[PDB]
């Protein structure tokens, strides 16, 4: 069976500002078959009630989806996605880099 | 401008965790306007754009029982797919669906399209004719013969030609504020020291609809295309999209760089550079 | 608005 892994991109929905509310955006793309796990992260622990869209996928088949959280990101809050699919041997974490 | 509507459709068997389920979304342009789900407590089409909530009552109901009649169809397809592919009944295995249409300026049919894929792959793909078919291997090409047996294609033209280029046009005129709006691109170039002897030129595009753009870094007016890193355009969640391109520069050679921006909302291309 | 045909494979 074929399989694509997925792309992973940690980003805010507006430039950062320290003490501003904000989102906190995961996108997973590239990938199949469509089953995964993705975590929004705040200082290693999990976020709860973090949302996602709907399953959609590219012309080459290939789905992706976006996960988000409204957040308030500061100096030393660390944040990040962490993200489970049949072609990762372990869970991938990409840590959000307020400059990518 | 020209436009497109698109539906997508995705069944995912799970034995052991009851039937595979379905989700179907409807787009025009790169705006979500509907969704089904089949693991929805109270599974409907729902709206998601604010220009189709003005249908009435028995819009809801029309779209509601066509995706409640394509999740069982496409539990009876998977089924047949595992007997096409001599496959057990142990395993997952993946549907998909997408069809719809391309619209002009003067709002014609510029393309349709009926494509489906199984497992990841291409399955059986409606010709840009609208009446012949690509079957990608020989279990694609015995649905091809009983799509051939009972003119399928036909009846599929027809929606192709009529009710997706008619709606798609009410649709577009309904949420002309939005649909009929490019936002242009806030672009900005950073600079990230690697090293004492290089640095990283980023150059950004954000808040922008539709998601179509060129995003291109220069170096003496040549294209950097090899050595550029470009980013998959993303979803800011506001409707609006992003996306950078980055370079390796030689500290001192900066401005000898030049990003380059090409949107629709832009009357003109930009021209940026590192500001220090 | 949707296609209102189901052709099986």
């Amino acid at each position: 069976m074929i399989q694509r892994t997925p792309k992973i991109q940690v980003y805010s929905r507006h430039p950062a500002e320290n003490g501003k509310s904000n989102f906190l955006n995961c996108y997973v793309s590239g990938f199949h078959p469509s089953d995964i796990e993705v975590d929004l992260l705040k200082n290693g622990e999990r976020i709860e009630k973090v949302e996602h869209s709907d399953l959609s996928f590219s012309k080459d088949w290939s789905f992706y989806l976006l996960y988000y959280t409204e957040f308030t990101p500061t100096e030393k809050d660390e944040y990040a996605c962490r993200v489970n699919h049949v072609t990762l041997s372990q869970p991938k974490i990409v840590k959000w880099d307020r400059d990518m | 401008g020209s436009h497109s509507m698109r539906y997508f459709h995705t069944s995912v068997s799970r034995p052991g965790r009851g039937e595979p389920r379905f989700i179907t979304v409807g787009y025009v342009d790169d705006t979500l306007f509907v969704r089904f789900d089949s693991d929805a407590a109270s599974p409907r089409e729902e709206p998601r754009a604010p220009w189709i909530e003005q249908e009435g009552p028995e819009y809801w109901d029309r779209e509601t029982q066509i995706c409640k009649a394509k999740a069982q169809t496409d539990r009876e397809d998977l089924r047949t797919l595992l007997r096409y592919y001599n496959q057990s009944e142990a395993g997952s295995h993946t549907l998909q669906n997408m069809y719809g249409c391309d619209v002009g300026p003067d709002g014609r049919l510029l393309r349709g399209y009926h494509q489906h894929a199984y497992d990841g792959k291409d399955y059986i793909a409606l010709n840009e004719d609208l009446s012949s078919w690509t079957a990608a291997d020989t279990a694609a090409q015995i649905t091809q013969r009983k799509w051939e047996a009972a003119r399928v294609a036909e009846q599929l033209r027809a929606y192709l030609e009529g009710e997706c280029v008619e709606w798609l046009r009410r649709y577009l005129e309904n949420g002309k504020e939005t649909l009929q709006r490019a936002d242009p691109p806030k672009t900005h170039v950073t600079h990230h020291p690697i090293s004492d002897h290089e640095a990283t030129l980023r150059c950004w595009a954000l808040g922008f609809y539709p998601a179509e753009i060129t995003l291109t870094w220069q170096r003496d007016g040549e294209d950097q295309t090899q050595d550029t890193e470009l980013v998959e355009t993303r979803p800011a969640g506001d409707r609006t999209f992003q996306k950078w391109a980055a370079v390796v520069v030689p500290s001192g050679e900066e401005q000898r760089y030049t990003c380059h921006v090409q949107h629709e909302g832009l009357p003109k291309p930009l021209t940026l550079r590192w500001e220090p | 608005r949707r296609l209102p045909i189901f052709s099986r494979l």
